[PDB]
């Protein structure tokens, strides 16, 4: 029936994020501070644009 | 410390009720202050929250 097993695994490490909640509080963006320029200016201006 | 449910019984007090529209002082199952209460009809709150 094309049935595939999938499990992928990723490290974790302690870091600063920049986490968006909406109108019901659920998380709906979230940038990695230190993972590039774009993502050192919205943490710096604390915001996704 | 000042949250939780894991309460000293060493200075024992009577339960109040949640007075709304008056300064007043709290102590909310731990978290102490002084403000104005005010009943509103939230849906944000999960069963953990
Ligand atoms: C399973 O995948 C193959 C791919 O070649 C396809 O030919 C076959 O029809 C698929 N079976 C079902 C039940 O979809
Ligand atoms: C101000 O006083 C009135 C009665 O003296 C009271 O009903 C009202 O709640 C008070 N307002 C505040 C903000 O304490």
């Amino acid at each position: 029936d094309n049935e595939t097993l999938e499990y992928w695994v990723t490290p974790l490490s302690r870091r600063q994020y920049l986490l968006n909640f909406d109108e019901h509080g659920v998380i709906t963006n979230a940038v990695d501070c230190s993972s590039s320029f774009l993502s050192e200016i919205q943490c710096k201006t604390q915001s996704f644009a | 410390i000042n949250s939780g449910t894991t309460c000293s019984n060493d200075l024992l007090y009577s339960n109040t009720e949640v007075s709304t529209g008056v300064c007043v002082n709290y102590d909310l199952y731990g978290i102490t202050g002084q403000g104005i209460f005010k009943e509103v009809s939230a849906a944000y709150y999960n069963n953990w929250q």
